[PDB]
């Protein structure tokens, strides 16, 4: 039994935080 | 532009100036050699980097050295 | 004895003017927020007013079709729901363009009142000429109609597009 | 000028397309950036390392999430020997029905890819059992990547930017990385094995909800503090134990049984736990060697600069001058990177060599395609790491080495007899190549003329003796572990040879990869491997030692690591830079790893066929390799799609061609050189300028790729084609032919 | 049936929308953004 | 089920005494205002308030440790 | 107006190839839809290219043939605003021409009856 719709959506929402932090780190390194 | 340097081993044989296809070098008065002249590169902005001057130089090691640097329209030899 | 500590303040006055009724925040002055807002079609540097209205119209007309297709009163049938969504987008966009026209008619008489006067320095309202507003409106109308029709065509062809995006058109 | 690249005004003023290309090729060469200081360099590197760690964690999280979402982990648990693990689902909207049907397999109702990375076996061995656990792990790794990204951002803020002295403090870093990064991590992994992995392998569920009040051993922690450690080794798993069940399950948490678990044919979990416990203890002990803040501890600079051996005068350690080296390594990031890359390459080679012979994961030894893929993957990575180690050694020679601070030490001596070093490497390479190729072609001619008995077939007696000394009784030698009466086998003073029974059982097993039987073909291919290693080392060492200069170019150090040439004068100087030596050595590295992986794959294919005689009789001449390995095993790969239909190998079939395409493309970049393309581009520029209705116009003047750029692009195409072609062939020939 | 792409996993419409978005919808705008970034005058 | 609680034994006396003693060393060297009020070696010479606070916190922390271990079968 | 005429022509003829030899050619309606979609995608990509060309070319004094001193008679659009007006015309004309071709192909049976007098039976 694989994960459900809610788990996929929760993973997608959680992955936003590393994405934003990666953008912040990239812009800081570009400085 | 490229950088062209002339070291004190130059014997004033004028071969590098003759070999240059863009008139970068010229002979100037000097007292460090028997020929009483030394090569100079006042117009390195026109240097393409062909290194014909290094090929023509007879001293060992070379008395003239070309160091390729930032590329411009004329240093890339572009007619467009 | 008095230490305002403005030099170490994370929130600074907006554009160095403490008395312009604004703050320098992440929303108003961060590099990402400035890059996003200033490069929207309403603010992108060098854009002609017609091209501004075109891009805005295409985006807004496209998504305005959706709400009536899903939860509208014709949602029981596919063809009826899509027609109602297209009509709703057309009615809203035409009404908005009529409002834009009468805004230009009334605002630009003599020296315009408020933020569109000659001495105004409203950076958020750069369309200072009447001809710019009419060029904007033409782009808004044509863009909104095109975007609404594009959404309508995709929804009308949902069955074909579903087979398209699943490879079902490669059976024969 | 343009804003891009921000780090180079010379490139920013370039009016041609070159400006873009070089901007990508020099972005991460922080030392050459405009206005770069050492402290800023170290801080930027530290933040970039945080970013790379975050990327690694995101990659692991993605693998876990895709397995938990679209894989068949739970179904694979119930039958690991017959269920194909699923990597992820396939969504290619331009497939036909035959392709969809062909790729719908492994119990799935949608097209899927078959996982070959072995992550299923790894997760099964370490106690993972449900898709929910994989999902939780993926979420945790997402959070960890976010944490590391935030740390990278934070350590760039002015108050948290470390000083140069912090980066230069070698001794505390060594202490912390030996005791904490290596030792404490190993102890934590042993704790995970004892508390979670072993109970799960014994059919008992242990998780975050109950691990606090479920002791891993009945004796508890009292046995450890009292000194009754032997209680942890009592009652191991029986030879009839069934994995993931309590049938035949023991209770010991730290055994030293050795060999393999009889069912899974992989290393005992208790053995691995005790291994990691011992490694943790050893590394924690090692992490206390150097002096940081309390006086006690060795000072590396003092050891390197020492000149007295208990009173006697010596030039240094082994009577060799090592003085001044502490500042040399400490101030040269390229030197440290060279050791780091060399160590990682050796470790990757060791991983590849020890994982197929001693599988650590349950049933992974019976997944032939997974074994081949893992071995090839880690060996190629090791080759790349070695090439990088030597390339950065050359970069150190050019940029960071200064003769006066290294006068008289061993590095100076190496630089001074570089000629002897290079000449002797060349001699070894010539001898190996001449004799190996000559014997190969002699055997080829003899077999072609119906005289296979006239082949020169040298027995690998030394390696066979080593195998016998390790316990292999097949060859008839009676030395050391193959002699039950030997002093080594009995271990007479203590008889603590608790490894010998299981180790001998694994060694003398005829169905595993532990010390495979070897003959003349193995001898010849090992000497070919030695030739490849020596030639690649010759190229890399010649490039590194000649990086500063040679007779042809006495002032090479003034021109940098990577430059095209020094012109056609003095006979011509094409490919004279050390970068060019690394470029040339990549070809030889690819060739050597190709030989190594060909040997491994053909031997294991013969073993898995039940046709070992084919390899034994055909590997002694090169036509045997050409016919029985490549031509014979390419049939199923090239029949993945044909005028009669398609099957699951179609992708490999296509990719096999794709690699062949990329390889071909590289030749164009490697044979044709710049001026031809520059003149052609000039003609095209005229054509565009004189054509009406073509309102477009270049903002960057189109020019041909530079000489060094062309070499790099050709090498990239060559490597990509090499890897793609061999990977497609490997997967198709192993998977389409076996389970 | 095996005449179309389907998914038995949760939210099988997600590949249906994301493959076009990542591979032939967003990439051209991303290329345009990069082109604007690398061609900006100093 | 009801969490397990063990009968009194010298081990719980060791836990409470050790927790009180360790807190006494740390508090006299870490709190912001020790040596305030009336005064009572290896210690930092704490005041009466600091010592009583350390003993009270030793009972609070020690009780949590004793019940915590007894609940889980010594963690 | 230049952009409008060019767009009408190009969007008109860009529909055909996928209609005739595309992967949806087995059915008329699907083939016409695929041709219209292909024309729309190509035209939108071209318009995005024109927009970014205008964005990057006209900064300060443009490089190459669009500089103030350039005398390229084959490249007369020397102003950014002209390029944006051209792009708007190109997009609108391309969409209109693609839709016109799509409407003609969707009504192929009706138009065939029209051009043969079959609508005069009743
Ligand atoms: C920009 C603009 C422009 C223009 C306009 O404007 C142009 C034009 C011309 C004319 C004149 C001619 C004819 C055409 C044809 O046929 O071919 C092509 C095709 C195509 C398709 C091309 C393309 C076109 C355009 C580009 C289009 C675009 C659109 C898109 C869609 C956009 C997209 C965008 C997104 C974002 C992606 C040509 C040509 C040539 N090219 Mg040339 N272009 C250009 C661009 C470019 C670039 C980038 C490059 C690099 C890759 C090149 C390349 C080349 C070569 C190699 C050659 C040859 O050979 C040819 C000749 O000379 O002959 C004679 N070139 N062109
Ligand atoms: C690949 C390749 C290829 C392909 C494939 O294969 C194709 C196809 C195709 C198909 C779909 C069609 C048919 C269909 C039939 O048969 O039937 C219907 C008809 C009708 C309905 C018709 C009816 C009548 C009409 C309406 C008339 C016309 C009008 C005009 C246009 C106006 C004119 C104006 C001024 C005077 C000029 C067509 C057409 C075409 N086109 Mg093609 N294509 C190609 C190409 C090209 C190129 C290059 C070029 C040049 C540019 C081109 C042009 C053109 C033109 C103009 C045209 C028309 O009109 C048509 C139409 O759209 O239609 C509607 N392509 N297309
Ligand atoms: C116990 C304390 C501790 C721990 C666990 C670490 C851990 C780490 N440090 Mg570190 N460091 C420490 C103390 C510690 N440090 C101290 C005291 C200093 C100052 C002297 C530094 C200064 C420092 C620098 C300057 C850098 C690190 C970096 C790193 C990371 C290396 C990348 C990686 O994942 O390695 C892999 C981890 C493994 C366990 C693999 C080992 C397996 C091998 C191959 C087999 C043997 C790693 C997470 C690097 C970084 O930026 O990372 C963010 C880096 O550049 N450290
Ligand atoms: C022929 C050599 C070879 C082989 C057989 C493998 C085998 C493997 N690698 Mg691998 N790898 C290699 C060389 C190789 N590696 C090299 C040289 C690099 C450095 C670039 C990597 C970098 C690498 C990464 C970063 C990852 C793997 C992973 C894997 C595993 C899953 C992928 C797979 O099915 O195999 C590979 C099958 C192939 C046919 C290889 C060719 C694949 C493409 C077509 C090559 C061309 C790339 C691209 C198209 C060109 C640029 C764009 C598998 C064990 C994955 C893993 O760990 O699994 C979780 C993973 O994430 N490898
Ligand atoms: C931890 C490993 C590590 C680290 C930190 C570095 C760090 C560095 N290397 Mg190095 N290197 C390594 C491993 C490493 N290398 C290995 C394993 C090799 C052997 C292949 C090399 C070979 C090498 C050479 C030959 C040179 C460097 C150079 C450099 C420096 C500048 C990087 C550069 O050119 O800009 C960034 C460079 C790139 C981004 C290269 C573009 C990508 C290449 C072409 C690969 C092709 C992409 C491929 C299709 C897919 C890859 C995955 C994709 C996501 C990109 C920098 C200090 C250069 C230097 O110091 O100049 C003096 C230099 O000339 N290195
Ligand atoms: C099949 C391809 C092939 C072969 C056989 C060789 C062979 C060789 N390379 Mg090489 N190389 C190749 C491809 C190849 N390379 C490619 C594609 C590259 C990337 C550009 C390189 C890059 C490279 C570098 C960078 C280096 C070498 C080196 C060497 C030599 C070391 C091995 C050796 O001494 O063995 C023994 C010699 C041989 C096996 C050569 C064949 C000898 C023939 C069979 C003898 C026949 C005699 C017969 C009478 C001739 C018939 C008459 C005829 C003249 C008409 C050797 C000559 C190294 C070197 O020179 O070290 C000394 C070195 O530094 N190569
Ligand atoms: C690095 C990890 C990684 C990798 C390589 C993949 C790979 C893939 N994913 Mg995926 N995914 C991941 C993590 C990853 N996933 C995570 C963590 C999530 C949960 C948020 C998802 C959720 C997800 C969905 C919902 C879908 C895919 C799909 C796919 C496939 C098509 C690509 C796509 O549409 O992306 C979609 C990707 C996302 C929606 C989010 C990705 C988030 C990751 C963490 C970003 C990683 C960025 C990377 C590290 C930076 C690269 C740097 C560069 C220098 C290389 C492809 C096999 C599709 C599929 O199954 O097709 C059949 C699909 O529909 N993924
Ligand atoms: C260092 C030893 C130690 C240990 C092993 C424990 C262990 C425990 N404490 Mg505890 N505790 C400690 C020290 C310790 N504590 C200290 C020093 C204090 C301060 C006085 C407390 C104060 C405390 C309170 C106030 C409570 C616990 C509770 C608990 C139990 C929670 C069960 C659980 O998993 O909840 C998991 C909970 C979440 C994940 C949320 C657990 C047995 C709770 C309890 O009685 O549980 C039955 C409870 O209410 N503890
Ligand atoms: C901010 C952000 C975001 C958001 C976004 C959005 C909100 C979007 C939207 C979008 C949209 C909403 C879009 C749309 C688009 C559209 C289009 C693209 C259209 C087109 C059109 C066309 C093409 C048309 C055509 C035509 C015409 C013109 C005429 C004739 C007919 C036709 C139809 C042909 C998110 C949250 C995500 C994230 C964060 C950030
Ligand atoms: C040079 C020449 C030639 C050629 C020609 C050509 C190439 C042509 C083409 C042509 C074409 C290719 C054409 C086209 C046209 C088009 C059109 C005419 C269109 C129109 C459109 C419209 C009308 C639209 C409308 C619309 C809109 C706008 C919106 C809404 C919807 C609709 C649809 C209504 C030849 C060889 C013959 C001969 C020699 C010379
Ligand atoms: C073909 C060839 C060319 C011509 C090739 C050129 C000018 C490059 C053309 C590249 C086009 C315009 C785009 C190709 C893009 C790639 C498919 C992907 C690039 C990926 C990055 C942008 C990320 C040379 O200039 C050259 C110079 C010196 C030695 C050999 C050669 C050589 O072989
Ligand atoms: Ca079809
Ligand atoms: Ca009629």
């Amino acid at each position: 039994m694989n994960i459900s719709d809610t788990q996929v959506f929760v993973a997608l929402v959680v992955a936003l935080l590393p994405g934003l932090l990666a953008f912040r780190l990239a812009t800081e390194l570009y400085k | 532009s490229h950088t062209v340097k002339i070291y004190d081993t130059c014997i004033g044989c004028t071969q590098c100036v003759r070999a240059c296809p863009t008139d970068v070098l010229e002979m100037v008065p000097w007292d460090g050699c028997k020929a009483a002249q030394i090569a100079s590169s006042p117009r390195t902005e026109d240097c393409v980097g062909c290194k014909r001057c290094e090929t023509a130089c007879p001293t060992d090691f070379l008395s003239i050295r070309v160091y390729l640097g930032a590329e411009t329209t004329r240093s890339m030899g572009l007619a467009y | 004895k008095l230490n305002y500590r403005l030099d170490t303040d994370p929130v600074q006055p907006y554009k160095g003017d403490p008395f312009n009724s604004n703050f320098s925040t992440a929303i108003t002055d961060s590099p990402l927020a400035r890059a996003f807002i200033n490069n929207l079609p309403a603010y992108r540097k060098g854009l002609t007013p017609f091209m501004r209205g075109l891009e805005i119209g295409m985006a807004h007309g496209y998504f305005l079709v959706g709400p009536e297709v899903v939860v509208g009163p014709l949602r029981e049938t596919a063809h009826g729901a899509n027609l109602s969504g297209l009509i709703t987008a057309i009615y809203i966009a035409v009404s908005a363009c009529l409002g834009i026209s009468i805004f230009a008619i009334t605002t630009f008489q003599g020296d315009p009142r408020g933020a569109y006067g000659s001495t105004s320095k409203d950076s958020l309202r750069p369309l200072r000429n009447r001809d710019e507003w009419y060029q904007l409106n033409g782009g808004i109308f044509l863009g909104a109609m095109g975007g609404a029709v594009f959404a309508y065509l995709l929804l009308e062809n949902f069955d074909a597009l579903d087979s398209i995006l699943r490879g079902g058109v490669n059976v024969n | 000028a343009t804003k891009f690249p921000k780090f180079s005004q010379d490139l920013a003023q370039d009016p041609t397309t070159r400006r873009i290309w070089y901007a990508m090729a020099t972005a991460h060469d922080f030392e050459l950036h405009d206005g770069m200081t050492e402290e800023n360099l170290y801080q930027k590197i530290f933040a970039s390392h945080f970013g790379h760690l975050a990327i690694i964690f995101l990659w692991a999280s993605g693998v876990l999430f895709h397995v938990a979402w679209q894989g068949n982990f739970e179904q694979w648990i119930k039958d690991p020997l017959n269920v194909r693990p699923i990597a992820h689902a396939i969504w290619d909207a331009q497939f036909g029905p035959p392709a969809i049907e062909a790729f719908t397999r492994a119990g799935a109702t949608n097209p899927v890819d078959i996982c070959y990375s072995g992550v299923y076996h790894w997760w099964y061995t370490i106690g993972m059992r449900t898709n929910n656990e994989l999902y939780v792990g993926a979420i945790f790794l997402l959070l960890l990547a976010a944490l590391f990204l935030f740390a990278g951002w934070l350590h760039l803020q002015p108050r948290y930017r470390p000083t140069l002295g912090w980066f230069k403090s070698a001794e505390p870093r060594l202490n912390h990385h030996l005791a904490g990064l290596f030792g404490v991590s190993s102890l934590a992994w042993a704790a995970h094995l004892i508390h979670v992995a072993i109970p799960e392998s014994r059919g008992q569920h242990v998780g975050w909800d109950n691990f606090l009040f479920t002791p891993p051993h009945p004796a508890g922690l009292g046995a450890f503090f009292t000194g009754n450690w032997s209680a942890y080794a009592q009652n191991p798993d029986t030879a009839q134990h069934v994995f993931n069940s309590s049938q035949g399950a023991g209770t010991a948490i730290l055994t030293f049984l050795g060999g393999f678990h009889p069912q899974t044919q992989s290393l005992w979990l208790t053995d691995m736990a005790h291994h990691h416990v011992a490694i943790a203890v050893l590394f924690i002990i090692a992490g206390h060697m150097y002096r940081t803040n309390w006086g006690i501890g060795h000072s590396i600079k003092e050891m390197l600069n020492s000149k007295s051996f208990f009173g006697a005068k010596v030039e240094g350690p082994f009577n060799l001058p090592h003085q001044g080296l502490y500042d040399t390594i400490n101030n040269s990031l390229h030197f440290q990177l060279s050791f780091a890359l060399a160590a990682l390459g050796v470790a990757s080679s060791l991983t590849a060599q020890h994982m197929y012979s001693m599988p650590p994961y349950a049933f992974i030894g019976q997944d032939f395609t997974t074994q081949a893929a893992l071995y090839t993957h880690h060996q190629y990575i090791a080759g790349f790491l070695m090439v990088g180690a030597f390339s950065h050694a050359g970069i150190f020679w050019i940029r960071d080495y200064d003769p006066e601070q290294n006068k008289g030490n061993v590095l100076d001596r190496m630089l001074r007899h570089k000629e002897a070093i290079i000449s002797h490497l060349s001699w070894v390479s010539l001898f190996l190549g001449f004799h190996t190729l000559g014997l190969y072609v002699h055997n080829d001619v003899e077999v072609a003329f119906g005289a296979a008995e006239k082949q020169v077939l040298i027995e690998p007696v030394f390696a066979q003796f080593i195998q016998a000394a390790h316990g292999k009784a097949l060859y008839g030698f009676n030395t050391l572990l193959s002699n039950p009466d030997s002093i080594a086998s009995t271990a007479w003073p203590n008889h603590a040879n608790v490894w010998l029974p299981g180790w001998l059982d694994a060694v003398n097993n005829t169905t595993n990869s532990l010390f495979l039987t070897i003959g003349p073909g193995d001898f010849y291919v090992h000497h070919a491997i030695a030739l490849g290693l020596h030639v690649t080392t010759l190229v890399l060492v010649k490039g590194a030692l000649d990086a500063r200069g040679s007779k042809l170019m006495p002032d090479k150090k003034d021109f940098g690591y990577a430059f095209p040439c020094d012109g056609p004068g003095r006979g011509g100087t094409c490919d004279i830079s050390a970068w060019d030596a690394s470029y040339l050595a990549v070809f030889w590295m690819l060739n050597t790893l190709g030989w190594v992986t060909f040997y491994w794959h053909w031997k294991h294919l013969a073993i898995w066929e039940g046709n070992i005689a084919q390899f034994n009789e055909s590997s002694t001449y090169l036509m045997g390799w050409f016919r029985d390995y490549l031509w014979l095993h390419s049939a199923q790969l090239i029949n993945g799609y044909n005028p009669y239909g398609t099957n699951s190998l179609a992708i490999w079939s296509w990719m096999f061609l794709w690699g062949h395409l990329a390889w071909a493309v590289s030749f164009m970049f490697l044979i044709t050189w710049r001026g031809y393309w520059q003149e052609l581009i000039e003609t095209l520029v005229w054509a565009h300028e004189k054509t009406p209705l073509s309102f477009g116009y270049w903002r960057d003047k189109p020019v041909a790729l530079s000489i060094v750029q062309a070499r790099l692009v050709g090498l990239t195409h060559f490597t990509v084609g090499y890897i793609a072609t061999y990977g497609a062939f490997l997967i198709a020939s192993t998977a389409g032919k076996f389970g | 049936d095996m005449t179309q792409l389907t998914g038995s996993y949760a939210a099988s419409w997600l590949p249906w929308i994301m493959i076009p978005l990542i591979f032939y919808i967003l990439p051209f705008p991303v290329f345009a953004l990069i082109f604007i970034w690398i061609e900006k005058e100093a | 089920t009801v969490p397990n609680t063990i009968s009194w034994s010298p081990q719980v006396a060791l836990i409470i005494s050790a927790s009180s003693l360790l807190i006494l060393l740390i508090a006299s060297r870490s709190i912001k205002y020790p040596q305030v009020g009336a005064k009572l070696p290896v210690l930092g010479s704490p005041s009466v308030g600091t010592f009583v606070a350390s003993m009270a916190f030793g009972h609070v922390v020690g009780a949590g440790i004793v019940l915590g271990l007894s609940n889980l079968g010594w963690l």
